C-alpha cells in the first residue's frame, strides 16, 4: 500500500467560477489569512506554562535521578559490597573497595559515583540484589563546582537517610513491575 | 619480497615525490603566518618542517614513503586551506610539555620510566 | 598470605643520618652525594657488601661491577656456603643437579638433617607424590620430624 | 552613607544581569533537546527574561550541552572568547561536566571545565528541562550574591 | 558514634581521619565534612535477638521482593548467635 | 501525606536541608579508604 | 615527606609534586601564570581572594580537579592568614598594586602584608616564603614604592629568615602594565617621554620566565635564602624600546620630551581617578629610575629558565594595538631595536 | 518453538543457489561464498576484483544491488591481511541483502568504488581515518571524524581506548593545546571472559 501526497494536476478546462476561486486566493492572498486566524486561535487559549518552583511538573515513581544508598529498617547499611553494580555501570563510575566491618560483617569502606559520569541508566538499582543503591527522584541538585558531584558514601548514605520516606513509596509502587 | 608497490617503484623514484612535497611547504609557511595570526617568525616555522621530515629518514621502504607523503598532502591541504587553526598548526611545537631528560640520572629523579 | 607484608614497615623515602645521630628524610640528590663521597675516599679492601635473602640477579651484578671498579672482592652473603674446594666453581655443588621432576624417577632419597617440609615445602610434595605412587623409600639423617 | 548606597546599587546592578540574561544558541547533542523543551510552553525561558540570541556579542551566558570533542573545543573557546566579560557559563549534561560516557574515549574532552571556566554544573544525562531551569535560576542567584561595587569601595 | 580526633576532624564509619600533618585538610576550610552520624555498627547492635523455636530458620528484610534474598541459618550453637550476612539480625533456638 | 503519611524508621531526617550550593555546610569529597600502606617507625635511639 | 606530599606522578595535570602552595596575589597579572605553572605540573595551589568571585573564574581551570581551592580574606584582620598558610609547604608573595588606594597605601601593601604573612607563616611551620620585591629598589630611590619595597625586603628577613626574594625587572606580557602602557600613549597627540628617552636603560623580562623561575625555586635544595634578580637579556634603551613598540604597533611615533617638573604632575591629575588610574606620581618615576647593571646575583639561568628576548614575544602583546592595514605584519618586518651593553 | 526464532528454510536455498551463481559465473577473485543460519549471504573476494563484482551487482538483471548501505573495516591482527573490509548491499527489486567482504594489510590498498557507488565517497574516507586503508582513485581522501592533527588510526585495536593526547586550555599561550594523556581513574579493564566454550562442536579443534 502506497499513497500519493502531491499528485492532483489534471487540466479540467477550468471554468470561470474556478478562476476567481483561484484569482481571489491571489490578489487577496487569503490562504495566509487562514493562518493569521489560526494563530489568533491560540492567544485566547490557556498557556500551558507553569510557575516552576511553585508548580513543578509531573513525574512518575520510576523517575531515576540522584543516587542514594538505602538502609534496612534497623540501621545496618543495606549495601554488601558485591561489585555487580560497577561491573555493569557502563560509564565506569563506581569504586566500592570493601573490608570486613570488624563486626565480622561485610560492608563497604569505599563507595563512589562520579555524577559527572553516571549516565542515569538504572542498571545499578535493578542489579542490586538487596535494594541498596537506588536512583532517587531528585532532579534539583545542580552545583557550582565539580567536586560536589563526586558523591562518595557519606553524601550518599545520608542522602538515602533523607528521601527514604519518598523512595520506599515509589519502590513499594513498583516491586511488582520488576 | 615480490610485494606489490603503490604510487612508486624502488625508493629513488619515491624521493622526488618527497621533494615535491617539501617543494610545497617551504612556499606556504609564509602564507599561513599572514592568514592566521601567529607568533612564529618564519624560520622556526620552516625549521619545524625539516624537523618533521628529519624524523622519518630512517625509513627504507618505498611503500611507507609513498604513504607518508600522502598524509603530508592531507596536512598541507588542511593548511593551505584554513581547515586547521592557530591551535592545530602550533600543536607541532610541543611548547607546553616539558622536554623530559634523556639522561639516565635525572630520568628517575622523577618517574619509573625506562 | 604474606602479601600483608608488602604494605607494612616498608621503606619509601631515602633517609640519612642527622647531625644529632637520628635518621631524617631527604632526597636522592643528598644521599647518593654522601655515599659517593665515602667511595671516592675509601677504596679497595675496606669497601664491601653483604647481600642476602630477597635480592635480584641484576642488582647483584650492578653491586658487583660497582665495587670491582673500586677493586674490591668482599662481596659476601648472609647464609654460609663452603669455599674450601670448588665452592662457586663448577655448577654442581650448589644445585638440584637432578630435576625436581626427577624425584619421581627415583627409588631412594637420603634427606640430610633438614626439613624439606619447611625449607622449600613443595620439594616435599614431589617426595610425597613419589612416596604414594611409585614405591619409594626415604632415609632422613638427623632431627626426627613429623 | 556610601556603603549602603553601593550595596543597593550592586543589588540593583545585578537585577538586570540576572533577569535579562540572553543565553546562546548552542547545541551539539541530545542534551540540547531539553533546552528546546525549556523554550517550550511548559517551562518557559522567556517568562524568566531568558532569550536565545545566536551570537556571543549579544550573549550573556553559554549553556554547554553535549560532548565537547577535541575538534569542537577550539570553537568553544573561540566563542567564549567573543562575549563581553560579564559572561557566565552553564554545563548541561554529564558529557559536558566530565564526559560521562566517553570519559575514556580519545576525541572527547573530559569536561567543559578543562577549557572554559564555569559558574554552575547541571547534572543528568539528559537533565530534565526542569533541571537546567533549576540551574539557570541558580546561576540567576549566584550573581545576585556577587559584590562588584562593594569590593570597589573597600579597596 | 562520630567522635572527634585530637586534630579536630570527625571520624567516619571507618577511621579515615586525615592526620595533623596532612595537607589535604584545606578542602574543608570555609566548608565542612559530610559525615553520617548513624553508624550501622551500633544501630544493628541496638536490636534484640529473635528467640525463635526452630533450629533452621529464615531471614528477610521485611518483604521477600523488598530485600534480602532468603537464606537459612543453622542455630545449633547456643553460645554464639546465627546471623545473616545481608542484615545483621541475630537469632537463637530457645532450647 | 496527611491521609496517607509515610513510615518513619528512626534514622530518617527531621530537619530537611535545601541544596547547599556554595555556602559552608556543603559537600567535599574524601578518600574513605584507611590509607592502605604503612611506612616505617624510625627510633629515637642513635648508634 | 609525609606520604602524599611525595611526588609519585609523571609530569602533571593529574600528578603530585608536593608543592601545596599559597599564592596571595593570584587575581591579577603574575599570579595567573604562577597558578598555571603550578597546576599544570600537578600541585595544590591555595588561592586566597579578597575580591569578586567573578574575577577568579579564569583560575578555576588550570587546575586538575581538587588542587584549586579558594578562600576569602582581607589584609586588615587576623585568623584569615592563619587558615591559608596552615596546610602548606610553600608560600608565595605577589601582592602590590601599583599605587595608593584610599585604605591601602604603599607601606600598608609592601611592608605590612609580607610581615604579617611571613610571621603568620613561620608560626604555621612552612619551609619557603618566596617573596617578590622589585629590582632597582635598594633604598634612597626617587620613588615612594621602591623606598618601601626594600623595607619589606628587611621586615621579611627579620621575621621569616631563609626566605627567597626575587627582584625582577619590569615585566611584559599579555594584559601587562608595561608595553600596554606605552602602547596607549597613542590615544593622545604623541609620547611625552623624558630626556628624549635616553638616560633610562631597561632590561625587561617575560612573565613565564619569572613564573618558571618561581616554580623551580620552590623545588630546589638551593634557594634557602638566596636572593635573585629576574632581568632577562637585551638590555634595551627606552627611546629604542618604545620605537620598537610603535614600529611593532605601526600607528606612529614622535617624541614630545619633558622634565619631571610637569610629567610627574600630569600623573597627579590622572591619579585623581577613583578607578584604576592611567598614570600616577610614581608610575612615571619607575620608568625613569629604571637603570641597573647586573653585578653578582644568581638570576634565572642558575634556576631552570633560559630567558626569552623581547624580539620574539612582542606580537602576542601588541598585535591588538594595531589597525587593519597593519593587523598582519610579520616580525620579519620591523627593524629590531638597538641594544646597549654599557 | 516459542522462544527460538524459526529458521524459515525457504530463503536459505534462494541465497545459496545465488551463491553458486555468483561464483561459477565469476571464478576469478572469488572464494568461499557462504550463507549463515541467519539467512544472509557472504561473498568473499580478492581485492584486485572489487569493482568487477560491484558493477556486476549494480549492473545486472538478476543481481540488482544498486544501493550501498555500509562499508566497514574489521581489524583482526592475527593474520597478515588484518583489515577485513565488508560491503553490504540491497536489492529494492528482490528485497534481498548480501555481503561482499575483502582483506588488506596495513599497506596493501584497495581501489575505490566511488564511480560505482558514490555513497562510498565518505565511507571510504572514514575507513582511512579510522583504520588507515588507502584507496586508489578516490576524490579527496581525507579525515571526516577525527581532529585536524590527530596522529593515529583509532579503530585499530593497537590504539589505546583513550589515545595518546588530550586537550586543555593554557592561559600562558591562550590556546587549547595538547600535553600527553594523564588520567584520573584509569579505566579498569575487567576480565569478563569465562571458560566453558558455550558452543561445542562450534569451536576450534587443534
Ligand atoms: C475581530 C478579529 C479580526 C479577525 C480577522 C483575522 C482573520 C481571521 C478570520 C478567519 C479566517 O482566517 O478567514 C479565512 C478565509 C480563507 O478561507 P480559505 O482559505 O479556506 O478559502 C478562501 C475561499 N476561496 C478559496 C474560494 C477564495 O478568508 C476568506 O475567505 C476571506 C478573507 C480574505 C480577504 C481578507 C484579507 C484582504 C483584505 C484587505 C483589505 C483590508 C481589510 C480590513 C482590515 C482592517 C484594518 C484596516
Ligand atoms: C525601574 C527599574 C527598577 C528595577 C528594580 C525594581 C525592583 C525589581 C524587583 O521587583 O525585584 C527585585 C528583587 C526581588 O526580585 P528577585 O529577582 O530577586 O526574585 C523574584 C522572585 N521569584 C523568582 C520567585 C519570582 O529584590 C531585591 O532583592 C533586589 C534589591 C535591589 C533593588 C534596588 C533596591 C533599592
Ligand atoms: C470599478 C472600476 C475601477 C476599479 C479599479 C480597481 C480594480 C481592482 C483592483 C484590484 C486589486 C487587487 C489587490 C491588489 C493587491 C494584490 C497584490 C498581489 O497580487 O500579491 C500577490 C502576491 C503573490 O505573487 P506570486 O509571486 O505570483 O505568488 C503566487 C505564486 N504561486 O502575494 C504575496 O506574495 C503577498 C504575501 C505577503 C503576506 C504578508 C502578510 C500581510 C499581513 C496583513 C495585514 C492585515 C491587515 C491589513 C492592513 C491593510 C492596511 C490598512
Ligand atoms: N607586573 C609588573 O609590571 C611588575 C610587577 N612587579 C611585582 O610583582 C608582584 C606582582 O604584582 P602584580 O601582580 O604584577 O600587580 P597586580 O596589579 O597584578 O596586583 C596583584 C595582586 O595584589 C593584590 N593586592 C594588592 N594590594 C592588595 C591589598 N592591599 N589587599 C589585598 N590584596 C591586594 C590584588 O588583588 P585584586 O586583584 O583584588 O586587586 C592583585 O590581585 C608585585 O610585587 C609587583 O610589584 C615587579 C616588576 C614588574
Ligand atoms: S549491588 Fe547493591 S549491595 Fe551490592 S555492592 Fe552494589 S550497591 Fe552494594
Ligand atoms: S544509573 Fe547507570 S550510569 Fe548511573 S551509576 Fe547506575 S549503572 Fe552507572
Ligand atoms: S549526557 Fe546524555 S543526554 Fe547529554 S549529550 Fe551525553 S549522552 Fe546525550
Ligand atoms: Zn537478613
Amino acid at each position: 500500500t502506497y499513497k500519493y501526497v502531491n499528485k492532483k494536476e489534471q487540466e479540467s478546462e477550468v471554468d470561470m467560477k474556478s478562476a476567481t476561486d483561484n484569482a481571489a486566493r491571489i490578489l487577496m492572498w487569503t490562504e495566509l489569512i487562514r493562518g493569521l486566524g489560526m494563530t489568533l486561535s491560540y492567544l485566547f487559549r490557556e498557556p500551558a506554562t507553569i510557575n516552576y518552583p511553585f508548580e513543578k511538573g509531573p513525574l512518575s515513581p520510576r523517575f531515576r535521578g540522584e543516587h542514594a544508598l538505602r538502609r534496612y529498617p534497623s540501621g545496618e547499611e543495606r549495601c554488601i559490597a558485591c561489585k555487580l553494580c560497577e561491573a555493569i555501570c557502563p560509564a565506569q563510575a563506581i569504586t566500592i573497595e570493601a573490608e570486613p566491618r570488624a563486626d565480622g560483617s561485610r560492608r563497604t569502606t569505599r563507595y563512589d559515583i562520579d555524577m559527572t559520569k553516571c549516565i542515569y541508566c538504572g542498571f545499578c538499582q535493578e542489579a542490586c540484589p538487596v535494594d541498596a543503591i537506588v536512583e532517587g527522584p531528585n532532579f534539583e541538585f545542580s552545583t557550582e563546582t565539580h567536586e560536589e558531584l563526586l558523591y562518595n558514601k557519606e553524601k550518599l548514605l545520608n542522602n538515602g537517610d533523607k528521601w527514604e520516606a519518598e523512595i520506599a513509596a515509589n519502590i513499594q509502587a513498583d516491586y511488582l513491575y520488576r | 619480497t615480490s610485494v606489490k608497490p603503490i604510487f612508486s617503484r624502488d625508493l629513488n623514484e619515491a624521493k622526488r615525490r618527497v621533494r615535491e612535497l617539501y617543494r610545497a611547504w617551504y612556499r606556504e609557511v609564509p602564507n599561513t603566518v599572514h592568514l592566521m595570526q601567529l607568533d612564529i617568525t618564519v624560520k622556526q616555522g620552516r625549521d619545524k618542517v625539516r624537523e618533521m621530515f628529519m624524523k622519518n629518514a630512517h625509513v627504507t621502504d618505498p611503500r611507507v614513503v609513498d604513504l607518508l607523503v600522502i598524509k603530508g598532502k592531507m596536512e598541507l591541504q588542511e593548511t593551505i586551506k584554513v581547515w586547521k587553526q592557530r591551535t592545530h598548526v602550533m600543536r607541532f611545537f610541543h611548547e607546553t610539555e616539558t622536554p623530559r631528560p634523556k639522561d639516565f640520572l635525572s630520568k628517575f629523579y622523577m618517574g619509573h620510566d625506562p | 598470605f604474606a602479601y600483608d607484608g608488602l604494605k607494612r614497615q616498608r621503606l619509601t623515602e631515602p633517609m640519612v643520618r642527622n647531625e644529632k645521630g637520628l635518621l631524617t628524610y631527604t632526597s636522592w640528590e643528598d644521599a647518593l652525594s654522601r655515599v659517593a663521597g665515602m667511595l671516592q675516599n675509601f677504596e679497595g679492601n675496606a669497601v664491601a657488601a653483604i647481600a642476602g635473602g630477597l635480592v635480584d640477579a641484576e642488582a647483584l651484578v650492578a653491586l658487583k661491577d660497582l665495587l670491582n671498579k673500586v677493586d674490591s672482592d668482599n662481596l659476601c652473603t648472609e647464609e654460609i656456603f663452603p669455599t674450601e674446594g670448588a665452592g662457586t666453581d663448577l655448577r654442581s655443588n650448589y644445585l638440584l643437579n637432578t630435576t625436581i621432576a626427577g624425584v619421581e624417577e627415583a627409588d631412594v632419597v637420603l634427606l640430610v638433617g633438614t626439613n624439606p617440609r619447611f625449607e622449600a615445602p613443595l620439594f616435599n610434595a614431589r617426595i610425597r607424590k613419589s612416596w604414594l605412587h611409585n614405591d619409594l623409600k626415604v632415609a632422613l639423617i638427623g632431627s626426627p620430624v613429623d | 552613607r556610601a556603603e549602603y548606597v553601593v550595596t543597593k546599587l550592586d543589588d540593583l546592578i545585578n537585577w538586570a544581569r540576572r533577569s535579562s540574561l540572553w543565553p546562546m544558541t548552542f547545541g551539539l547533542a541530545c542534551c540540547a533537546v531539553e533546552m528546546m523543551h525549556m523554550a517550550a510552553p511548559r517551562y518557559d525561558m522567556d517568562r524568566f527574561g531568558v532569550v536565545f540570541r545566536a551570537s556571543p556579542r549579544q550573549a550573556d551566558v553559554m549553556i554547554v550541552a553535549g560532548t565537547l570533542t577535541n575538534k569542537m573545543a577550539p570553537a568553544l573557546r573561540k566563542v567564549y572568547d567573543q562575549m563581553p566579560e560579564p559572561r557566565y557559563v552553564v554545563s548541561m549534561g554529564s558529557c559536558a561536566n566530565g564526559g560521562g560516557y566517553y570519559h575514556y574515549s580519545y576525541s572527547v574532552v573530559r569536561g567543559c571545565d578543562r577549557i572554559v571556566p564555569v559558574d554552575i554544573y547541571v547534572p543528568g544525562c539528559p537533565p530534565t528541562a526542569e533541571a537546567l531551569l533549576y540551574g539557570i535560576l541558580q546561576l540567576q542567584r549566584k550573581i545576585k550574591r556577587e559584590q562588584k561595587l562593594k569590593i570597589w569601595y573597600r579597596r | 558514634g562520630v567522635q572527634v580526633s585530637p586534630s579536630g576532624e570527625k571520624i567516619t564509619h571507618t577511621g579515615q581521619v586525615y592526620d595533623e600533618k596532612d595537607y589535604r585538610r584545606v578542602r574543608f576550610v570555609d566548608r565542612q565534612k559530610e559525615v553520617n552520624e548513624n553508624f550501622a555498627i551500633d544501630l544493628i547492635a541496638q536490636q534484640p535477638v529473635n528467640e525463635v523455636e526452630h533450629r533452621i530458620i529464615a531471614c528477610d528484610g521485611g518483604g521477600g521482593a523488598l530485600g534480602h534474598p532468603k537464606v537459612y541459618i543453622n542455630l545449633d550453637k547456643e553460645t554464639k548467635t546465627g546471623t545473616c550476612g545481608y542484615c545483621g539480625l541475630q537469632f537463637k533456638q530457645h532450647h | 501525606p496527611t491521609t496517607n503519611p509515610p513510615t518513619a524508621r528512626k534514622f530518617i531526617w527531621t530537619n530537611h536541608k535545601f541544596n547547599v550550593s556554595a555556602t559552608p555546610e556543603q559537600y567535599v569529597p574524601y578518600s574513605t579508604t584507611r590509607k592502605k600502606i604503612h611506612e616505617w617507625v624510625p627510633p629515637s635511639t642513635p648508634y | 615527606l609525609h606520604h602524599a606530599v611525595i611526588p609519585h606522578g609523571k609530569g602533571g595535570r593529574s600528578s603530585v609534586s608536593g608543592v601545596v602552595a599559597t599564592v596571595f596575589g593570584a587575581t591579577g597579572f603574575l599570579g595567573r601564570y604562577v597558578v598555571n605553572h603550578l597546576g599544570r605540573m600537578g600541585s595544590q595551589v591555595i588561592i586566597p581572594y579578597r575580591c569578586d568571585v567573578y574575577d577568579i573564574m579564569h583560575l578555576r581551570l588550570m587546575g586538575d580537579l581538587g588542587q584549586l581551592t579558594f578562600l576569602e580574606w582581607d589584609a586588615r584582620d587576623k585568623d584569615s592568614i592563619r587558615k591559608a598558610v596552615q596546610h602548606s609547604n610553600v608560600v608565595i608573595n605577589l601582592i602590590g598594586r601599583e599605587w595608593e588606594t584610599r585604605n591601602f597605601d604603599f607601606e600598608d601593601v609592601f611592608v605590612n602584608i609580607p610581615r604579617a604573612i611571613a610571621q603568620a607563616s613561620k608560626e604555621a611551620g612552612v619551609e619557603r616564603f618566596i617573596h617578590v620585591s622589585h629590582l632597582n629598589a635598594s633604598m634612597k630611590s626617587s620613588s615612594k614604592s621602591l623606598r618601601s619595597k626594600a623595607v619589606g625586603e628587611k621586615e621579611v628577613r627579620s621575621v621569616f629568615p631563609e626566605a627567597i626574594i626575587i627582584r625582577p625587572s619590569d615585566i611584559f606580557g599579555r594584559e601587562d602594565r608595561f608595553l600596554n602602557h606605552f602602547a596607549n600613549y597613542r590615544w593622545f597627540l604623541a609620547v611625552p617621554l623624558v630626556s628624549l628617552g635616553f638616560k633610562t636603560v631597561k632590561q625587561p623580562v617575560y612573565v613565564a620566565d619569572v613564573s618558571k623561575g618561581i616554580v623551580n625555586a620552590t623545588k630546589d635544595p638551593d634557594a634557602v635564602g638566596k636572593t635573585f634578580a629576574f632581568t632577562g637579556p637585551n638590555r634595551y634603551l627606552l627611546f629604542h624600546l618604545v620605537k620598537y613598540i610603535f614600529g611593532m604597533t605601526h600607528r606612529t611615533f614622535i617624541p614630545y620630551p619633558l622634565p619631571l617638573f610637569v610629567y610627574s604632575w600630569i600623573g597627579k591629575l590622572f591619579g585623581l581617578s577613583p578607578f584604576e588610574p592611567w598614570t600616577t606620581k610614581d608610575k612615571v618615576e619607575r620608568i625613569h629610575i629604571s637603570d641597573v647593571m647586573p653585578t653578582d646575583l644568581p638570576g634565572l639561568e642558575d634556576l631552570g629558565v633560559q630567558p626569552t628576548p623581547l624580539e620574539l614575544k612582542s606580537i602576542e602583546v601588541l598585535r591588538r594595538h594595531r589597525t587593519y592595514r597593519w593587523l598582519s605584519s610579520e616580525i620579519e618586518e620591523t627593524k629590531p631595536a638597538k641594544t646597549v651593553n654599557y | 518453538r516459542p522462544t527460538v526464532r524459526p529458521r524459515s528454510d525457504v530463503t536459505h536455498k534462494q541465497l545459496s543457489a545465488f551463491g553458486e551463481y555468483v561464483a561459477e559465473i565469476l571464478p576469478k577473485y572469488v572464494q568461499q561464498v557462504q550463507v549463515s543460519c541467519l539467512d544472509e549471504l557472504e561473498i568473499c573476494i580478492h581485492p584486485d576484483g572489487v569493482i568487477p563484482t560491484l558493477t556486476f551487482l549494480r549492473d545486472h538483471t538478476n543481481a540488482q544491488f544498486k544501493s550501498l548501505a555500509d562499508l566497514t573495516a574489521v581489524d583482526v591482527p592475527t593474520r597478515q591481511n588484518r583489515f577485513e573490509i565488508v560491503y553490504n548491499l540491497l536489492s529494492l527489486r528482490f528485497n534481498s541483502r548480501i555481503r561482499v567482504k575483502t582483506y588488506a594489510d596495513e599497506l596493501t590498498p584497495i581501489d575505490s568504488i566511488v564511480s560505482v557507488h558514490i555513497a562510498a565517497n565518505w565511507y571510504e574516507r572514514e575507513v582511512w581515518d579510522m583504520f588507515g586503508v588507502f584507496f586508489f582513485n578516490h576524490p579527496d581522501l581525507r579525515r571526516i571524524l577525527t581532529d585536524y592533527g590527530f596522529e593515529g588510526h583509532p579503530f585499530r585495536k593497537d590504539f589505546p581506548l583513550t589515545g595518546y593526547v588530550e586537550l586543555r586550555y593554557d592561559d600562558e599561550v591562550k590556546r587549547v593545546v595538547a600535553e600527553p594523556v594523564e588520567l584520573a581513574q584509569e579505566f579498569r579493564k575487567f576480565d569478563l571472559n569465562s571458560p566453558w566454550e558455550a558452543f561445542p562442536a562450534y569451536r576450534q579443534p587443534p
